[PDB]
């Protein structure tokens, strides 16, 4: 059955940089697009970005100059890498998988919290 | 008849493709580009005698008949002649029989390998449907 | 980009009742519009997909609605296990954007 699972450092520093996985099975990454979605403590959800099927990348316009994200199809996992944190930063990552359109499947994402 | 991506795009919304079960307009524009390159008379001879027709390359030993084909079974009833023709009904009716259910499109294996997992909502943006 | 405007911000309602959230785009976003339900520590989970059509196991109670700019998901009887928070996600090009979400309370 599908199944994506986050893992994370837990708690960072501005002078450290961000990376989190996201772990996939019951589907092949290269027949489906990956996101990340953000949801700061108590707040909406906001889109980060994507990774396609096809290894593309989209970015959220407004932090597409702090992130970067990656796959390796043969491990099954996508990256989401952060620089530049702030402590505006703090939120629960999720990773979802997209089906034509949809998020059909979404990961129970992992609590970033961002320090001094 | 060569069509273009949005004349194309608009004639298959009109035939009910668009959200079919499940399947967003793209990936039925996509799969034309990648099988017979928008053009209706597209055919293609395999190694087997079956021969894919028109613009969505629907084969001879299962969907229709070209009467040249050992053991066809002709599950769209329908002649293959007529599924090289402008007008996309016949095509279009046909493919619906084919995707019976929300993986049916794996019945192309040009979408399959091509369209599947990538933008396929670009072939229609900007089109006016 | 093309932005969402959903409202009400909250909703208070009991079983029985039925409600209606809307999603506004700034910009036509051509019916490429999903809806997810999230619970309290739970992930969101897809619920319409293409304006009007349901996921799989999801009950026809839950309806959709909208054509160009204006989009709804209308809740036919609430139960007990419709409450919680409720966002709808456009999916027209690039970047992907969320309406503010809908706490979706007992009264």
């Amino acid at each position: 059955q599908v199944q994506l699972q986050e893992s994370g450092p837990g708690l960072v520093a501005p002078s450290q940089s961000l990376s989190i996985t996201c772990t996939v099975s019951g589907f092949s990454l290269t027949g489906y697009g990956v996101n990340w979605v953000r949801q700061p403590p108590g707040k909406g959800l906001e889109w980060l970005g994507m990774i396609w099927g096809d290894g593309n990348t989209d970015y959220n316009s407004a932090l597409k100059s702090r992130l970067s994200i990656s796959k390796d199809n043969s491990k099954s996992q996508v990256f989401l890498k952060m620089n530049s944190l702030h402590t505006d930063d703090t939120a629960r990552y999720y990773c979802a998988r997209e089906r034509d359109f949809r998020l059909d499947y979404w990961g129970q994402g992992t609590t970033l919290t961002v320090s001094s | 008849k060569v069509f273009g991506r949005c004349e194309l795009a608009a004639a298959m919304k009109r035939h009910g493709l668009d959200n079919y079960r499940g399947y967003s307009l793209g990936n039925w524009v996509c799969a034309a580009k990648f099988e017979s390159n928008f053009n209706t008379q597209a055919t293609n001879r395999n190694t087997d005698g079956s021969t894919d027709y028109g613009i969505l390359q629907i084969n001879s030993r299962w969907w229709c008949n070209d009467g040249r084909t050992p053991g066809s079974r002709n599950l769209c009833n329908i002649p293959c002649s007529a599924l090289l023709s402008s007008d996309i009904t016949a095509s279009v009716n046909c493919a619906k029989k084919i995707v019976s259910d929300g993986n049916g499109m794996n019945a192309w294996v040009a979408w399959r390998n091509r369209c599947k997992g990538t933008d396929v909502q670009a072939w229609i943006r900007g089109c006016r449907l | 980009d093309i932005v969402l405007t959903q409202s009400p911000a909250s909703l208070s309602a009991s079983v029985g009742e039925t409600v209606t959230i809307t999603c506004r785009a700034s910009g036509n976003i051509h019916n490429y519009l999903a809806w997810y339900q999230q619970k309290q520590g739970k992930s969101p989970q897809l619920l319409v997909y293409y304006t009007t059509t349901l996921a799989d196991g999801v009950p026809s109670r839950f309806s959709g609605s909208g054509s160009g700019t204006q989009y709804s998901l209308k809740i036919n009887s609430l139960q007990p296990e419709d409450f919680g928070s409720y966002y709808c996600q456009h999916f027209w090009s690039t970047p992907r954007t969320f309406g503010g979400g809908t706490k979706l309370e007992i009264k």
